[PDB]
RNA sequence: UCGCUCAAACAUUAAGUGGUGUUGUGCGACACUUA
RNA sequence: AUGUGGUUUAAUUCGAAGCAACGCGAAGAACCUUACCAGGCCUUGACAUGCUAGGGAACCCGGGUGAAAGCCUGGGGUGCCCCGCGAGGGGAGCCCUAGCACAGGUGCUGCAUGGCCGUCGUCAGCUCGUGCCGUGAGGUGUUGGGUUAAGUCCCGCAACGAGCGCAACCCCCGCCGUUAGUUGCCAGCGGUUCGGCCGGGCACUCUAACGGGACUGCCCGCGAAAGCGGGAGGAAGGAGGGGACGACGUCUGGUCAGCAUGGCCCUUACGGCCUGGGCGACACACGUGCUACAAUGCCCACUACAAAGCGAUGCCACCCGGCAACGGGGAGCUAAUCGCAAAAAGGUGGGCCCAGUUCGGAUUGGGGUCUGCAACCCGACCCCAUGAAGCCGGAAUCGCUAGUAAUCGCGGAUCAGC
């Protein structure tokens, strides 16, 4: 809109852990509506977390959502009648949404069979430090500092 | 425009049926049905005196066939003849007990279908069509009312083109419900063709 | 004992004749369960506006048909009299039975 | 003695009958953890008792008609609350702030003519 | 597949019971 | 063919399956309710007219 | 009037916002309802307007006027210094005092020397 | 899998003109206008 | 799948033509609906008023030719009023034949029109009265500063008020009570068939009806005013969400096939009837949609939670035949208490194993059921078989700001059935 900046969705707190990040990526898995589906399916990833390896499903979870947290980002801006690819730092809120959902498209992209499976071994990836949505990540940084010339406009 | 029928409008709150009773999901249509062909009996055969809300109430082989009408003197005769025999008429097709309820009229010119009917005549008989409705709005107001609106269209006297002359005055919040506001549509036939008549009168208020 | 039907339109009309019928039933005889309101069947019927083709702006109407139930239980000679004398209906087509 | 209040969202009310006692808890019959099976919304219905400081210690006995699965667990949610509110104006002091009584007036709104659902229109076009 | 002539939703669908369906 | 289907529509001389519905008022060949036994046009402008009792605005 | 008991809070203070700013202006002009014989004025320049409508209407024109005038369009003259509450004191209390002593009972002029302060 | 010419069909237009854009044939490795 | 352009045909009826035509008129194309064609027939008519003349009770059955319409004909029959016991005569109701006036027309013209509708757009606008300025067209007001969803309000202002608009009064969901108790309650007690089935009760759920409530009302901060931001109480704060409501007008918009209607045109046929065919044609193109191209999934067994609606010539619980559609026996129902009804998705368990696949059901062969004079053209629905295109799609492009989108079932209108 152009008046208001109108206020972000104040989402309810994790309903088994206590924390807000959690029920959101709940969102971004939830197809068709199904948050009780979605809920498991993610606390089924959680389990198999603990089962290769014997880290909290909690902080391997923060630990792969800030891996893939996009520090600054390529915007297409006119000037005149040019369109320039000019770089800059994202939002703290952008950046928590572009994460969690490239993470839920790379847990798609793996040839793993079940969902939870997929969000298992991609959380894996992701908080170690090469993942399929962490390399896509790394990629958009690239065009930030490529084009690093025309961050001459900041606006 | 738009601007739906006022009367359907305040069809809920202010005025109420112009046709008022019950009826079964059975025969609601053929109930309805000889309730039109009566008031469209009436229209004809009794517009004489200038009828305007005919209304009427069933229930069990009872109408009251309620007519409000400006000058009932006409619509009965002298003493019970002319009335009497149309009550005849009536049941003379149908079956229900009919009970022509006459009424006068306080005063036709804060009346709209009067009022309406009146000038579209006017028209008809071939006049100044725009003083005609200043008259009538000007008759209305000065009569006793509260808000007045009169609009004729069509061949405005013969012309080619068409046309739509508006003119009204004091109040008329169409689009409030606590006005009361009767509606006046009218016929005109002319030997050019055909003419619109509307007219609006705001009386009443919460 | 018996059981009074008031189907109707317009409920300020059947609240009218409803509540009569409670006053001179129970001022004149036994005990009366008071008017006792029914599921208001309605009609809603839906249509378009313009003659010819306008899917849309279309109008509807509905049609109330309300409920109002009434039993009075021991048969007062007083109260068939006087629901058979002073009563005042309309548009309220009413039906009783034992 | 017993603790009383009323749920209700989308049209699914909900009588809520506590007795203090162990942590039976039977709605409709059943038993909760029986009646609702693989949802976690159950767990965050009994919301109100944790609030409070008092999971197992109350037998709750609820009458939820009408409305969706889910919608009986919000009009429980609010209907626990009410209850134990109703014997206690200082847990209200504590229950309102963490934000509970509300009939939640989110409710479906009517699919609107011309349109699809309300809101969705059909598919545009000049072609 | 709530195309398929022959299926739980496949009557579903299309309003009808038949013998895949329960039926009284 | 206005006028002589009008009349046709409410012979039946042969089979059921040519009574068809056929409105009252003006006489529409469709969009005629069985309830009213009238078309969707002239069921409007008796509502707004008031004509139609019990008919009134719907509003939800 | 007892007739306050209606009219919602709406109205209420609107309608007194209506008394409010009815007497804002009003206050001095209500007290007659026809055509004044003549007009007084302190500064015929700034408030030429309404001189024009008394002239445009015959009404004879009097006003106290200084430097910054225009002595042609006014009949009957005043002048003087205008942009000092000292001078048209002198003025206003001199005239109205010719009313009352053509009227009756020749009163003390109105507290003004404490206002000019 | 890319580069290129040409003749349809479709898309951008309020519409046309032209162009632009993809798939189809044979080879080498936006700008202008609208009795 | 459906509409449309186009082409084809004896006809493939007509209209709407960017937005604002294209699942639109259509809320029901098999004959009907039907406005197009072919053929067979009628031609004062199917229908309104009225007139001259012969005969006749108004009324009912059959036969020959035929697709039917119709064409030719034969038979049974004899009411009421005015004069008489009978005959005989005239009139009203109603008909055939002949004749006159006249009917009828979905034949033109939506730039002849009424009415009704779309549209910019619920957008914030458009005007009148007097006064004032200008020779005048016209201006001022309605401009300006702050604010608002808004010409909302405030302050200022040669302007001062008012009117049509905006808001508000109208309904649903939002908190609770008042009124009524055949909706519901092992809640509290007795029988338990351990089923609110019986007794009992209405506080509570519900069914509808009336009323209160939210008003920038409170405090803090900015402010001249109007007003904005933040916090509490509250079911709910700054219109709470939605609907009804869509101005002076524009689009020479649409509609003479809804209807009314001026004029033009037809009047043994541009009117009327039937049968059959045709809006359903196919080398192609566009719009709107359903269902998929699958492992957050496909096939299958069990279990659970809706709202609203409809139901006498209609909804169908229980029992039997069969694979089933469906049929038959047969109880209840003027319908909060009988039926359509399992809501689906979802919860537990099984096969499946990345394959044109247990995905996908389009196409085509054969056998059945339902409604209807009649399913070749041209209906729906079972069952067995054939198991197609089809790997989330180019340029382009649409919807939507929250209980919305997405996704999953249900009901009606229309209606013989579809
Ligand atoms: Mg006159
Ligand atoms: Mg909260
Ligand atoms: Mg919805
Ligand atoms: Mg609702
Ligand atoms: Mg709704
Ligand atoms: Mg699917
Ligand atoms: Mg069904
Ligand atoms: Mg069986
Ligand atoms: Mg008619
Ligand atoms: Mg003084
Ligand atoms: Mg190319
Ligand atoms: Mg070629
Ligand atoms: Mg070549
Ligand atoms: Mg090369
Ligand atoms: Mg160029
Ligand atoms: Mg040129
Ligand atoms: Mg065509
Ligand atoms: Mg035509
Ligand atoms: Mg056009
Ligand atoms: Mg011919
Ligand atoms: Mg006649
Ligand atoms: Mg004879
Ligand atoms: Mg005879
Ligand atoms: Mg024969
Ligand atoms: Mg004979
Ligand atoms: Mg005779
Ligand atoms: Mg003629
Ligand atoms: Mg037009
Ligand atoms: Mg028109
Ligand atoms: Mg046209
Ligand atoms: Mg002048
Ligand atoms: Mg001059
Ligand atoms: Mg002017
Ligand atoms: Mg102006
Ligand atoms: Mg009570
Ligand atoms: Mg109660
Ligand atoms: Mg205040
Ligand atoms: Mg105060
Ligand atoms: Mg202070
Ligand atoms: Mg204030
Ligand atoms: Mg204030
Ligand atoms: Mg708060
Ligand atoms: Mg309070
Ligand atoms: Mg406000
Ligand atoms: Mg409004
Ligand atoms: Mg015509
Ligand atoms: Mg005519
Ligand atoms: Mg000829
Ligand atoms: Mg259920
Ligand atoms: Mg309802
Ligand atoms: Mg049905
Ligand atoms: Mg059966
Ligand atoms: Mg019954
Ligand atoms: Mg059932
Ligand atoms: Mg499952
Ligand atoms: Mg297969
Ligand atoms: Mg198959
Ligand atoms: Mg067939
Ligand atoms: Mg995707
Ligand atoms: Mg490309
Ligand atoms: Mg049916
Ligand atoms: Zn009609």
């Amino acid at each position: 809109a152009r008046r208001r900046r109108a206020e972000v969705r104040q989402l309810q707190p994790d309903l088994v852990y206590g924390d807000v990040l959690v029920t959101a990526f709940i969102n971004k898995i939830m197809r068709d509506g199904k948050k009780n589906l979605a809920a498991r399916i993610f606390y089924d990833a959680c389990k198999i977390i603990q089962e290769k390896t014997g880290q909290e499903p909690l902080k391997v979870f923060k630990q792969a959502v800030e891996n893939v947290k996009p520090r600054m980002e390529v915007r297409s801006r006119r000037v005149g009648g040019a369109n320039y690819q000019v770089p800059m730092e994202v939002s703290p809120r952008r950046q928590q949404s572009l994460a969690l959902r490239w993470l839920v498209q790379a847990a798609n992209q793996r040839p793993e069979r079940r969902a939870a499976v997929r969000i298992a071994h991609e959380l894996m990836d992701a908080a170690e430090g090469k993942g399929g949505a962490v390399k896509k990540k790394e990629d958009v940084e690239r065009m930030a500092e490529a084009n690093r010339a025309y961050a001459h406009y900041r606006w | 425009g738009n601007k739906i029928h006022p009367i359907g409008f305040r069809l809920g709150i202010t005025r109420d049926w112009e046709s008022r009773w019950y009826a079964g999901k059975k025969q609601y249509r053929h109930l309805l049905l000889e309730d039109q062909r009566i008031r469209g009996l009436l229209e004809k055969e009794l517009y004489s005196a200038g009828l305007a809300r005919v209304d009427i109430e069933r229930a069990a082989d009872n109408v009251a066939v309620t007519v409000h009408v400006a000058k009932p003197g006409v619509v009965i005769g002298r003493g019970g003849e002319r009335i009497r025999v149309l009550r005849e008429e009536l049941a003379k097709l149908t079956g229900k007990n009919v009970a022509l309820n006459v009424q006068e009229v306080q005063n036709p010119n804060l009346s709209a279908p009067l009022v309406a009917q009146r000038v579209a005549e006017q028209i008809e008989r071939r006049f100044a069509v725009r003083r005609a409705i200043k008259q009538a709005v000007q008759r209305v107001m000065e009569s006793g009312a509260k808000g007045a609106k009169v609009i004729v269209s069509g061949r405005i006297g013969g012309a080619e083109q068409a046309r739509t002359e508006w003119a009204a005055q004091g109040r008329v919040p169409l689009h409030t419900l606590r006005a009361n506001i009767d509606y006046g549509f009218a016929l005109a036939r002319t030997t050019y063709g055909v003419l619109g008549v509307k007219a609006y009168i705001f009386l009443g208020e919460v | 004992k018996i059981r009074i039907k008031l189907r109707g339109f317009d409920h300020k009309t059947l609240d009218a004749s409803a509540q009569k019928i409670v006053e001179a039933a129970r001022r004149s005889g036994a005990q009366v369960s008071g008017p006792i309101p029914l599921p208001t069947r309605v009609r809603r019927f839906t249509v378009i506006r313009g003659p010819f083709k306008h899917k849309d702006s279309r109008e509807h109407f509905e049609l109330r048909t309300h409920n109002r139930l009434v039993d009075i239980i021991n048969p007062n000679r007083k109260t068939i009299e006087q629901l058979m004398t002073l009563d005042l209906p309309t548009g309220v087509e009413i039906e009783i039975k034992t | 003695e017993q603790y009383y209040g009323t749920g209700r969202r989308k049209e699914a009310v909900a009588r809520v009958f506590l007795r203090p006692g162990n942590g039976k808890v039977t709605v409709n019959g059943q038993d909760f953890n029986e009646y609702f099976q693989g949802l976690v919304r159950a767990v965050a219905a009994l919301e109100p008792l944790r609030a409070v400081d008092a999971l197992g210690r109350f037998d709750a006995y609820i009458t939820v008609r009408g409305g969706g699965k889910s919608g009986q667990i919000d009009a429980i949610k609010l209907g626990i609350a009410r209850a134990l509110v109703q014997y206690n104006p200082d847990y209200r002091a504590k229950l309102k702030p963490l934000g509970f009584l509300t009939r939640d007036a989110r409710v479906v709104e009517r699919k609107k003519y011309g349109k699809h659902k309300a809101r969705r229109a059909p598919q545009y076009s000049k072609r | 597949g709530k195309g398929d002539r022959r299926t739980r939703r496949g009557k579903i669908w299309r309003g009808t019971y038949g013998k895949y369906r329960p039926r009284k | 063919a206005r006028k002589a289907l009008i009349e046709k529509a409410k012979r039946t001389p042969k089979f059921k399956v040519r009574a068809y519905t056929r409105c009252v008022r003006c006489g529409r060949a469709r969009s005629v309710y069985r309830f009213f036994g009238l078309c969707r046009i002239c069921l409007r402008e008796l509502a707004h007219k008031g004509q139609l009792p019990g008919v009134r605005k719907a509003s939800w | 009037s007892p007739e306050i008991e209606e009219r919602p809070k709406k109205e209420q203070v609107r309608l007194k916002h209506e008394l409010e700013r009815l007497q804002k202006y009003l206050s001095g002009f209500r007290l007659l309802k026809r055509l004044p014989d003549a007009i007084f004025v302190v500064d015929p320049t700034k408030e030429a307007i309404a001189v024009r409508e008394a002239r445009k209407l015959f009404i004879p024109v009097i006003a106290l006027a200084d430097t910054d005038s225009d002595p042609d369009l006014v009949d009957y003259i005043i002048p003087g210094n205008d942009d000092a509450i000292r001078s048209i004191q002198l003025i206003l209390s001199r005239a109205v005092d010719l009313i009352i002593q053509a009227r009756g009972g020749v009163v003390e002029p109105s507290p003004s020397y404490a206002l000019v302060q």
